[PDB]
C-alpha cells in the first residue's frame, strides 16, 4: 500500500526529472531534512524541485499512515540489473604439438595427466586443432565435473591484532539430500597460536551434519606472535575415505597504527655545502614519545646519487610505482599513478641514455605500465570525450586538461588514440574557452588552487587557464592539423595571464602563470621580474600554511626557468625541492610528486653535469663499531644505497668528492593513539552505537552497529576533495547497501567508496568532492560484526585534504565498556595459555638472582590509567631492595605498562603494595623518563599492609617477605 | 560435334581450381590445351596444361589450372579478370572469368564471454588460407575499448606456431565496462578485418540466485487468466530460499521501457517457490493504447527483489524478452528453392521457430489445398513435398502449423510463391533431380534420383547426364550417368565423405538436338546439408575409469586424438560461462557458417534457363555452338 503509492508519484515525472523524483523517495541512514538532502544535488533546479516535491510526498504520507496505523518498501526494480559474473578462472591454456604417431588411419593419441582445481563445478574441457594436411576443427565439448559432497569453509578475519582474542568458524557443508554425515572436526595446533589445541593434545570435536545442510563449528583462537600464520582445520567422514582439510593464512596485524616518521632530507654536494671539501650532516634521533610498547622500530638511510634516482628507479618498478604515492588512487587524477612517473622516467633516461645500467627489457616493462595506465584512465572518459573525477559526476576542466597533458607526453612512447586526444582538446577550446582565453570550471573544483578567492576579483582563472594552457602547448604538435582552434586558443591563454600578470600576489599563481609564459617565450620584462621577486630566499615560491602546493610552485618555477634557459638561477630551486620530502621520505599526494619529478628530471636533462659523478659518503652509527662507506660514481651500477638500523640513534653522515645527492632518513614504527591528537584545518567527531534491533542484519553477522561520522574544515573556502580513511575492528564489515545509497543519488553524499586491500587493518576509503568549511558534514552508515571477539582494539577514522597532507586529524572509535566486547572469549586453560606474556622463600631468592634480572622493587600503585591499548600503572617505589638500570629514587613515580589481556591476570588494587621485579630488556624509554615493561619474565606478588599481616593468613608471608628483602639487600646475590 | 568447356565462375589466384573439359559426340582421340591469359591483352600465358578426348574417359576430361598472383593482378583498381582458352584439336572455346584471390580467414576464440576486471582474457587467433588450412603470415591483433579506443595493438607471425597465435591480457581493475572487440587482420590485407566479441561487467557475489521461470515461454494476448511466472530462489551450494520476493512486471516497447506500476506484488517466497501473476487487465490498462492488437510484436519483462526472512541478503534478477504474441511459432521459408519444375514434384522446406528465434522441434505443418502434413526435426526444419501439375504458372504455397492444443487463430500460417522453369522454345524437355532428406553424415550414402520428361521423339536422344559436385565455390566431382532408352528414372548413388561438409550443390545437365534441328540443353540443381562434423578429426574423452564425479586436486588422465602433425590448443573453462553468452563463442557449426557465406551460389536450385542453371550455382558455360551464360561482376546476391 506504500509502495503503491510511491510509483503512481514517481509516474508523475519523466525522463531524468524521474530519476531525481525516485532519488527523493528513498530513505537516508543520517536522517536529513527533505530540504537539507537537496543542498548536495548538483544537477539544478529543475532536478531539486522534482526532489522536494517527491521528498515531502510521502514524508507526510508515511507519517499519516503510521498515525493512523494503529486503529520494507523494497522497491529498487533498477531496470538494469546486474547479473551473475563471477566465475573460476580458466586454466589448462597449452598448445600439444608432439601428436606425429599414427594409426592405420592416421589418427594420432596423447594421453596427458592433469590436477583438477579446488572449485567445485563442472569443467569444460575446450580443444580447437589445426593440422597441416587437415584444417581447423573444433571438438565437441568435454564435461568434468568436480563434487565431494562434503567440503569445509574455514571463515578468518581479513586481519586480527596480537594479544587481541577471535572466535573463529569452519562452516562444514553436507549435501547428500537424505544421508547425513558424522565427521570429526579438528583444529590443527600452532605454536604462534594459543587455542584449546595444544602441543600434545588435538581440539577434536564429533559433530553429524544433517543431509542438505550446514553446520559451523567455532574455534577461539588468540594469536601471540606478528606475521602472516596458517589456520589448518581438517576433518573427515566416518566410514568413508572422504576428507577434506583447508589452511588459510590469518594475518596478525601488529597493535597501534603503523607511523611512518621523515626524520631528516638534506642535499649531498660537498663541492657547494663542504667546508674544505668536507660536507658534515648530523641527523638526530626520532620522537619515538607516541610508540606502541613492545614493537620494534627501523630506521631506513637512504643515499641517492642525483636528485631523481629514487623517483626513476621506482617509476620503471611496477609493485615500487604505486608507493610513490602515499594517498590512494582510484579518482581521475590520481589514476595517473600508472602513466605520470613513468612517462618522465623514460622520457629523463631517453634523454641522458642511461638503459645500459638496467635489464634491457625494463625499457619494455615500463612501456607496458603506460599502456595499463592508458587503459585504466580511459575509465574517467566521458561520453564527450571529456574525463570527471567519478562515474556518474559532471566533467572537470581542470582534470580534462590534465588528461591531455599527460596523454601528448605519453604519445611520444606508446600509442595514443590522436583523434581521441584531439576530440578531447576540442571539447576544451569551443565548450569551456570563454572569448577573453580564461578557462571555466563547470565540473566540481577538485585542486584548492583552482578558486579566484573573494573580493580579489584579481587572481580569478588565473591558475586555471595557465593550467590548461601547458597542457594544450604540450599536445600543440600531436592536435596540430586536427584542431585549427589550439593555435588561435593557445595565443589566447597566452595573452589573458600576460596583460594580467601585475595583479597577481599569490606565490603559486605567480609561478604556474609564469611557465605557462616561458613557455610561449613570454615571461620576459616586468612579468619577468614580478616571477623573480615573488620568491622567497631566492630558491622557493612559498607561501604559509601550505606544503605540497608550494611544492608545486617551486616546480612550476624551475620549469619556469629552465625553459627560459636561465641555468644559472635554478641551482638553489633544485636543492630546495630536492629536501621537501616531508612524507615517508616522498612527496605524499600525487600532484606535489608529479610536478616535482618533472621539475627535477628536467634539470637533469639538459644540464648533464652530473657524468662527473664521484661521491665518497661515509656514514657513523654509534651502534656500529665500524663506520659505514659507500661511493657513488656515475656508472657504478644503481645510484643510490641504502642502510637499515633498528636502533632509533643519532648519527653524523660526512661526505666527500663532487656531485650533488640526497640522504633520506625515514623511521618505521607503530605509533598508539597520543600522537594522533592534533589535527589541523580539520575537524572530526566519530560515534559508535549498537543498532536497533528491529534492523534487518546479515545472517553470519552476529552483531550490528551504526557508525556515526561528522567532519567539518576549518578554512575560509570548502576544502576540495578529501578523503575518510576509515579503519574496521576486528571482524567488523560495513554495510554495502548504505555505502550504495550514500554514492548514487542525485543526492550523493559520497563520491566514491572502496575497500583498501593490502593494508594494516579492513579499511574503508570514502572519497569527498568538499567538506564544508560553514556547517558539519555528517554521515552514518551500519557496519556488521561477523563473529564474537574476545578484546577488541578501536578502529580509527582519519580525515584529509587530498592535496595538502598537513591538513589532517585522525579520531578513534570503541564501543561501550558495557558491550561485553572486553570480556575474554576464552574459558580457563586458553585464558591461562594468553596469560603467560603477562607474568617459596629460596624461590624469591632465586627468581631474583637469575641472569637478566636488573631491578627489584617493593612499589604501591596509586592510579591506573585503562586505556583501548595498554593498561598504565603509576607505582611510587617504597623500597629499593636491587637497584637496576634505571636510577630510581624511594618515594618517586614510574610507569608500568601491561596489556589489556593483562588486567584479568594482574588484578590489581589501587593503593596496595607490590613485590616488583623484572629484567633491563623491559626497560623503555631515555632518561629522565622510563617506563617499565610487565613482561613475561616479570614478577608480581602482593604484599598485605600491616593491619592485614596480623591475620594468621597472611602472617607466614609478610614474615618471608621481610626475610627476602633483609637477605636481598645485606647479602644480595649469591657470587 | 559440341565442345563444351565449365569453370567455376570466380577463379583464385594461388589455387587450384578445376576446368572441365567434355566433346559431345567426339569421335577419336581429341587433344585438349587449356591456357589461362590476362584480361583484355592476352600478353601473357598465366597457366596452361594439357589432356585428351577419347573412348575411354567417355570425352570427358579434367584440367586444373593455377593462375599465379602476378603484380598486374594484385593491383587495387578495378575488379580484374582472365581469359581461359581451351583448344579443342582445332576448335577453340573461350571464357572470361572474374578472379579474387581471397585466402583470408581469421577466427578467434576467447576463453570465456563475460570477465570481470582483474581477469587474464585468454584468446587464440587462428590463421588459415583459403582451403582453410594452416598458414603463417603476420597478423596484427588490436584489442578495443566499447567505445572502440585501442589499448593493445600486437604483431605475431604465425610461421614459427604453423597458425596457432595464442596470447593473452590481463584486465585492469579499473577500465570500461561493456562490450570489448579483439580485431585482427593480416599484414598484407589490412582491409579485411576479423573480430570477436566479449563482455566486461562487474563483480557479482551473490549468496543466492534468483530465477524467473514463467509458465508459458510467451504470453498469449487473450488469455484470461494472465502470465504466471514462478519464482525460483536457491542458495549457489544448493540449498532453498524462505522469503519474500517483490515481483514486477513491465512492457518491453521495442526500445523503450513502461513499467506497470499496478502489477507489483509481495509473493512469499516457501522451499525456494513462490508465484507472482500478471492479471490482463493490468497489462492492457497499463499500456497507453489499450488494445489487445497494439500489444503484439511486444514483449513483457519481469524484475523481482527477493529477501530472505532473517533480512539478510536481496538478490534481484530479471527476466525480458517473453513475447506477447498469439502464435507460438514463426514459418520461414528461408531454407526452400524458389523455382519449381512443372509436373514434377516441389520439396518444400518450411524452417518453423519460435519467437526468440530457437528452431521449433516436432511442429506439425500442413498446407493449405493440397493437404501435406510433415512434421519438423531438431532443426527446426520439415520437408513437404507437393505435386505440382503441368503448368507453367507461379505455384502459390500457404504452410500452417497444426499442432494440438494451440487454437486455429492462433496457428503460424505463411504464404510463399514458387515460379516455374522457362524451357526453350516452350518445349517439354525437362530435368529433375530427387534427393531423400536425411541429415547427411560422412559414410552415408546418397542415392540421387534422375527424372527425365521430354517429348516422345525426343527420348531416345538423350544417352547419359553430365554431373558436376561443388563444395565451398570448386568443383569437387564431376562424372557421367549413363542411361539406356526408356529409363524415365536414372539412380546414382553418392558416398558422402568429409569432403562434402558443410553443405554441397549437384549440377546436372543433358544436351539434344531436337525437331527444330537446335542444340538444346537441359538442367537443373539441388542444394544438400551434411551433418556439421569435421574435414579431420578431434576428441577429447578420458584416459582412466569414466567416473561421474571428481574430487578437488584430483589427477585425471585426458585422451586426445587427432590427426597425424595437428597441433591442438586446449582450456578447461568453467561451463556457468559456456551457457551465458553464446553468440561469442568459437563453436564448430560457426566454422561451417564462414565457410557458407563465401559461395559462388546464390539459389538452392533451377534457373530462367540452360545459362540460370550454370550462373545461379557458380558455374560458366561456353560451348561450340554459341551457347554460353552471362558475366558475373558481384560476388554478392542483392536483397531488399
Ligand atoms: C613506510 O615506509 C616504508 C619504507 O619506504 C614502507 O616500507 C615497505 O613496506 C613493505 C611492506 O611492509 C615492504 O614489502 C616487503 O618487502 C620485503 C623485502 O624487503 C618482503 O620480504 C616482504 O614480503 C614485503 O613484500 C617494502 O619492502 C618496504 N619498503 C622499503 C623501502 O623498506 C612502508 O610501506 C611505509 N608505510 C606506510 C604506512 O606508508
Amino acid at each position: 500500500q506504500l509502495m503503491e503509492k510511491r510509483m503512481d508519484k514517481a509516474g508523475q515525472y519523466s525522463s531524468d526529472l524521474r530519476k531525481c523524483c525516485e532519488d527523493g523517495m528513498r530513505d537516508n541512514p543520517m536522517k536529513f531534512p527533505c530540504q537539507r538532502r537537496a543542498q548536495f544535488i548538483l544537477q539544478g533546479d529543475a532536478c531539486v524541485k522534482a526532489f522536494l516535491d517527491c521528498c515531502e510526498y510521502i514524508t507526510q504520507l508515511r507519517q499519516q499512515h503510521s498515525r493512523d496505523g494503529a486503529l520494507d518498501d523494497d522497491i529498487i526494480p533498477e531496470e538494469d540489473i546486474i547479473s551473475r559474473s563471477q566465475f573460476p578462472e580458466s586454466w589448462l591454456w597449452t598448445v600439444i604439438e608432439d601428436l606425429k604417431q599414427a594409426d592405420k588411419n592416421g589418427i594420432s593419441t596423447k594421453l596427458m595427466n592433469v590436477f583438477l582445481k579446488d572449485s567445485i563445478t563442472t569443467w569444460e574441457i575446450l580443444a580447437v586443432s589445426l593440422s597441416d594436411k587437415k584444417g581447423i576443427c573444433v571438438a565437441d565439448p568435454y564435461e568434468v565435473t568436480v563434487m565431494q559432497d562434503f567440503f569445509i569453509d574455514l571463515r578468518l578475519p581479513y586481519s586480527v591484532v596480537r594479544n587481541e582474542q577471535v572466535e573463529i568458524r569452519a562452516i562444514l557443508y553436507n549435501y547428500r539430500e537424505a544421508e547425513n554425515l558424522k565427521v570429526r572436526v579438528e583444529l590443527l595446533y600452532n605454536p604462534a597460536f594459543c587455542s584449546l589445541a595444544t602441543a600434545k593434545k588435538r581440539h577434536q570435536q564429533t559433530i553429524t551434519i544433517p543431509a542438505r545442510s550446514s553446520v559451523a563449528v567455532p574455534y577461539v583462537i588468540v594469536p601471540l606472535k606478528i606475521g602472516l600464520h596458517e589456520v589448518e582445520v581438517k576433518a573427515a567422514v566416518y566410514n568413508h575415505f572422504i576428507s577434506d582439510g583447508v589452511k588459510k593464512t590469518l594475518k596478525v596485524v601488529p597493535e597501534g597504527v603503523r607511523v611512518n616518521k621523515t626524520v631528516a632530507v638534506r642535499t649531498l654536494n660537498p663541492e657547494h655545502l663542504g667546508q674544505g671539501g668536507v660536507q658534515r650532516e648530523e641527523v638526530p634521533a626520532a620522537d619515538l614519545s607516541d610508540q606502541v610498547p613492545d614493537t620494534e622500530s627501523e630506521t631506513k638511510i637512504l643515499l641517492q646519487g642525483t636528485p631523481v634516482a629514487q623517483m626513476t628507479e621506482d617509476a620503471i618498478d611496477g609493485e615500487r610505482l604505486k608507493h610513490l604515492i602515499q594517498t590512494p588512487s582510484g579518482c581521475g587524477e590520481q589514476n595517473m599513478i600508472g602513466m605520470t612517473p613513468t612517462v618522465i622516467a623514460v622520457h629523463y633516461l631517453d634523454s641522458t641514455d642511461q638503459w645500459e645500467k638496467f635489464g634491457l627489457e625494463k625499457r619494455q616493462e615500463s612501456l607496458e605500465l603506460i599502456r595499463k595506465g592508458y587503459t585504466q584512465q580511459l575509465a574517467f572518459r566521458q561520453k564527450s570525450s571529456a574525463y570527471a573525477a567519478f562515474q556518474y559526476r559532471p566533467p572537470s576542466t581542470w582534470l580534462t586538461a590534465y588528461v591531455v597533458k599527460v596523454f601528448a607526453l605519453a604519445a611520444n612512447l606508446i600509442a595514443i588514440d590522436s583523434k581521441d586526444l584531439c576530440e578531447t582538446v576540442k571539447w576544451l577550446i569551443l565548450e569551456k574557452q570563454k572569448p577573453d582565453g580564461i578557462f571555466q570550471e563547470d565540473g566540481p573544483v577538485i585542486h584548492q588552487e583552482m578558486i579566484g578567492g573573494f573580493r580579489d576579483t584579481r587572481e580569478k582563472d588565473v591558475s586555471l587557464t595557465a593550467f590548461v594552457l601547458i597542457a594544450l602547448h604540450e599536445a600543440k604538435d600531436i592536435c596540430e592539423a586536427q584542431v585549427n582552434s589550439l593555435g588561435r586558443s593557445i595565443a589566447k591563454a597566452g595573452d589573458f595571464l600576460e596583460n594580467h600578470y601585475r595583479e597577481l600576489r599569490r606565490p603559486y599563481t605567480v609561478a604556474i602563470a609564469a611557465y605557462a609564459l616561458a613557455l610561449l617565450g613570454k615571461l620576459e620584462g616586468d612579468r619577468l621580474t614580478k616571477f623573480l621577486n615573488t620568491a622567497k630566499e631566492k630558491n622557493r615560491w612559498e607561501e604559509p600554511n601550505q606544503k605540497l602546493y608550494n611544492v608545486e610552485a617551486t616546480s612550476y618555477a624551475l620549469l619556469a626557468l629552465l625553459a627560459r634557459k636561465d641555468y644559472d638561477t635554478t641551482p638553489p630551486v633544485v636543492r630546495w625541492l630536492n629536501e621537501q620530502r616531508y612524507y615517508g621520505g616522498g612527496y605524499g599526494s600525487t600532484q606535489a610528486t608529479f610536478m616535482v619529478f618533472q621539475a627535477l628530471a628536467q634539470y637533469q636533462k639538459d644540464v648533464p653535469d652530473h657524468k662527473e659523478l664521484n661521491l665518497d659518503v661515509s656514514i657513523q652509527l654509534p651502534s656500529r663499531n665500524s663506520a659505514v662507506r659507500h661511493r657513488i660514481l656515475w656508472e657504478s651500477a644503481s645510484l643510490l644505497r641504502s642502510e637499515e638500523t633498528k636502533e632509533n640513534e643519532r648519527f653524523t653522515v660526512k661526505a666527500e668528492g663532487k656531485g650533488q645527492g640526497t640522504l633520506s632518513v625515514v623511521t618505521v614504527y607503530h605509533a598508539k593513539l597520543k600522537g594522533k591528537v592534533s589535527c589541523k584545518k580539520f575537524d572530526l567527531r566519530v560515534s559508535i552505537r549498537p543498532a536497533p534491533e528491529t534492523v534487518k542484519k546479515p545472517q553470519d553477522a552476529k552483531g550490528s552497529m551504526i557508525l556515526d561520522i561528522c567532519t567539518k574544515y576549518l578554512g575560509d573556502q570548502d576544502a576540495t576533495m578529501s578523503i575518510l580513511d576509515i579503519s574496521m575492528m576486528t571482524g567488523f564489515s560495513p554495510d554495502v547497501e548504505d555505502l550504495k545509497t550514500l554514492s548514487t543519488g542525485v543526492d550523493r553524499y559520497i563520491s566514491k567508496y572502496e575497500m583498501n586491500r593490502d593494508s594494516n587493518k579492513n579499511t574503508l576509503i570514502i572519497y569527498l568532492d568538499k567538506v564544508s568549511h560553514t556547517v558539519e558534514d555528517c554521515l552514518s552508515f551500519k557496519v556488521h560484526q561477523y563473529f564474537n571477539v574476545g578484546l577488541i582494539q578501536p578502529g580509527a577514522v582519519k580525515v584529509y585534504s587530498y592535496y595538502n597532507l598537513d591538513e589532517t586529524c585522525i579520531r578513534f572509535y570503541h564501543p561501550d565498556k558495557e558491550d561485553g566486547m572486553l570480556s575474554k572469549l576464552c574459558h580457563k586453560d586458553t585464558c591461562r595459555c594468553a596469560e603467560e606474556n603477562c607474568f617459596t622463600l629460596e624461590d624469591r631468592l632465586d627468581k631474583a638472582c637469575e641472569p637478566g634480572v636488573d631491578y627489584v622493587y617493593k612499589t604501591r600503585l596509586i592510579q591506573k590509567k585503562l586505556e583501548d591499548d595498554f593498561d598504565e600503572y603509576i607505582m611510587v617505589i617504597e623500597n629499593i631492595i636491587k637497584s637496576g638500570s634505571d636510577e630510581v629514587q624511594v618515594k618517586q613515580e614510574r610507569k608500568f605498562i601491561s596489556h589489556i589481556k593483562c588486567r584479568e591476570a594482574l588484578k590489581l588494587k589501587e593503593g596496595a603494595h607490590y613485590l616488583v621485579w623484572g629484567v633491563s630488556s623491559d626497560l623503555w624509554g631515555e632518561k629522565p623518563k622510563i617506563s617499565y615493561i610487565i613482561g613475561k619474565d616479570t614478577w608480581v606478588e602482593l604484599w598485605p599492609e600491616a593491619e592485614e599481616c596480623q591475620d594468621e593468613e597472611n602472617q607466614k608471608q609478610c614474615e618471608d617477605l621481610a626475610n627476602f628483602t633483609e637477605n636481598m639487600v645485606v647479602f644480595g646475590c649469591p657470587n | 560435334p559440341m565442345y563444351s568447356m565449365i569453370t567455376p565462375n570466380i577463379l583464385r589466384l594461388e589455387s587450384e581450381e578445376t576446368v572441365v573439359l567434355e566433346a559431345h559426340g567426339g569421335q577419336g582421340t581429341i587433344q585438349v590445351s587449356v591456357t589461362v591469359h590476362d584480361f583484355p591483352a592476352k600478353k601473357q600465358v598465366l597457366s596452361n596444361e594439357n589432356t585428351q578426348l577419347n573412348s575411354n574417359n567417355g570425352y570427358l576430361s579434367t584440367v586444373t589450372i593455377k593462375i599465379p598472383a602476378s603484380k598486374e593482378l594484385k593491383s587495387d583498381k578495378g575488379h580484374k579478370f582472365v581469359t581461359v582458352v581451351a583448344t579443342f584439336g582445332n576448335v577453340q572455346v573461350e571464357k572470361v572469368v572474374l578472379i579474387s584471390l581471397q585466402s583470408g580467414y581469421l577466427f578467434i576464440q576467447t576463453d570465456k564471454t563475460i570477465y570481470t576486471p582483474g581477469s587474464t582474457v585468454l584468446y587464440r587467433v587462428f590463421t588459415v588460407d583459403h582451403k582453410l588450412l594452416p598458414v603463417g603470415q603476420t597478423v596484427f591483433i588490436t584489442i578495443e575499448t566499447p567505445d572502440g579506443i585501442p589499448v593493445k595493438r600486437d604483431s605475431k607471425s604465425s610461421q614459427n606456431q604453423f597458425g596457432i597465435l595464442t596470447l593473452s591480457w590481463n584486465i585492469p581493475e579499473l577500465v570500461n565496462m561493456g562490450v570489448w572487440k579483439i580485431k585482427a587482420y593480416y599484414e598484407d590485407s589490412p582491409q579485411q578485418v576479423f573480430s570477436a566479441e566479449f563482455e566486461v561487467k562487474e563483480y557479482v557475489l551473490p549468496s543466492f540466485e534468483v530465477q524467473l521461470e514463467p509458465e508459458e515461454k510467451f504470453y498469449y494476448i487473450d488469455d484470461p487468466d494472465g502470465l504466471k511466472v514462478n519464482i525460483i530462489a536457491r542458495f549457489l551450494y544448493g540449498e532453498q530460499v524462505d522469503g519474500t520476493a517483490f515481483v514486477i512486471f513491465g512492457v518491453q516497447d521495442g526500445d523503450r521501457r513502461i513499467s506497470l506500476t499496478h502489477s507489483l506484488t509481495r509473493v512469499p517466497i516457501n522451499d525456494g517457490n513462490g508465484e507472482a501473476i500478471l492479471k490482463r487487465q493490468v497489462l492492457l490498462n497499463g499500456v497507453q493504447p489499450s488494445r489487445a492488437d497494439a500489444l503484439v510484436g511486444k514483449s513483457i519483462y519481469v524484475s523481482a527483489t527477493v529477501i530472505l526472512q532473517s533480512g539478510s541478503d536481496m538478490v534481484e534478477a530479471e527476466r525480458t524478452g517473453i513475447p506477447i504474441v498469439t502464435s507460438p511459432y514463426q514459418i520461414h521459408f528461408t531454407k526452400t528453392p524458389k523455382f519449381f519444375k512443372p509436373a514434377m514434384p516441389f520439396d518444400l522446406m518450411v524452417y518453423v521457430t519460435n519467437p526468440d528465434g530457437s528452431p521449433a522441434r516436432h511442429i506439425p505443418v500442413v498446407t493449405q489445398g493440397s493437404n501435406v502434413q510433415s512434421l519438423t526435426q531438431d532443426d527446426g526444419v520439415a520437408k513437404l513435398s507437393i505435386n505440382t501439375q503441368n503448368k507453367r504458372d507461379p505455384l502459390t504455397i500457404t504452410v500452417r502449423t497444426k499442432k494440438d492444443n494451440i487454437p486455429e487463430g492462433r496457428q503460424a500460417t505463411r504464404t510463399m510463391q514458387a515460379l516455374p522453369y522457362n524451357t526453350q522454345g516452350n518445349s517439354n524437355n525437362y530435368l529433375h533431380l530427387s534427393v531423400p532428406r536425411v541429415e547427411l553424415k560422412p559414410g552415408e550414402t546418397l542415392n540421387v534420383n534422375f527424372h527425365l520428361r521430354t517429348d516422345p521423339g525426343e527420348q531416345a536422344k538423350i544417352r547419359y547426364y553430365t554431373y558436376m559436385i561443388m563444395n565451398k565455390g570448386k568443383l569437387l566431382k564431376v562424372g557421367r550417368q549413363y542411361r539406356e532408352p526408356g529409363q524415365d528414372l536414372v539412380v546414382l548413388p553418392l558416398t558422402i565423405t568429409s569432403d562434402f561438409i558443410p553443405s554441397f550443390r549437384l549440377v546436372a545437365y543433358y544436351t539434344l538436338i531436337n525437331a527444330k534441328g537446335q542444340r538444346e540443353v537441359v538442367a537443373d540443381s539441388v542444394w544438400v546439408d551434411v551433418k556439421d562434423s569435421c574435414m579431420g578429426t578431434l576428441v577429447v574423452k578420458n584416459g582412466g575409469k569414466e567416473e561421474k564425479h571428481h574430487r578437488p586436486g584430483q589427477q585425471i588422465t585426458l585422451k586426445i586424438e587427432a590427426d597425424q602433425g595437428a597441433r591442438v590448443g586446449l582450456v578447461a573453462v568453467d561451463k556457468g560461462v559456456f551457457v551465458l553468452n553464446k553468440k561469442n563463442k568459437l563453436t564448430q557449426r560457426k566454422i561451417w557458417d564462414v565457410v557458407e557465406k563465401a559461395d559462388i551460389g546464390c539459389t538452392p536450385g533451377s534457373g530462367r534457363n540452360y545459362a540460370g542453371v550454370f550462373t545461379d550455382a557458380g558455374l560458366t558455360l561456353k560451348t561450340s555452338q554459341g551457347l554460353e551464360t552471362q558475366q558475373r561482376a558481384d560476388p554478392q546476391c542483392p536483397q531488399p
